[PDB]
């Protein structure tokens, strides 16, 4: 998840972008 | 853009800013 990909590991914006509605 | 540890509530910070109107979900359960 998002919690693994983005605070354990590392992402861009574009990666974060596909948790948006 | 680069990369960044985004914890906690930077994440939602983050998603925010990134998603805007478009609205997200925050599911940290996966
Ligand atoms: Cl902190
Ligand atoms: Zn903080």
């Amino acid at each position: 998840g998002i919690v693994e990909q983005c605070c354990t590991s590392i992402c861009s914006l574009y990666q974060l972008e596909n948790y948006c509605n | 853009f680069v990369n960044q540890h985004l914890c906690g509530s930077h994440l939602v910070e983050a998603l925010y800013l990134v998603c805007g109107e478009r609205g997200f979900f925050y599911t940290p359960k996966t």
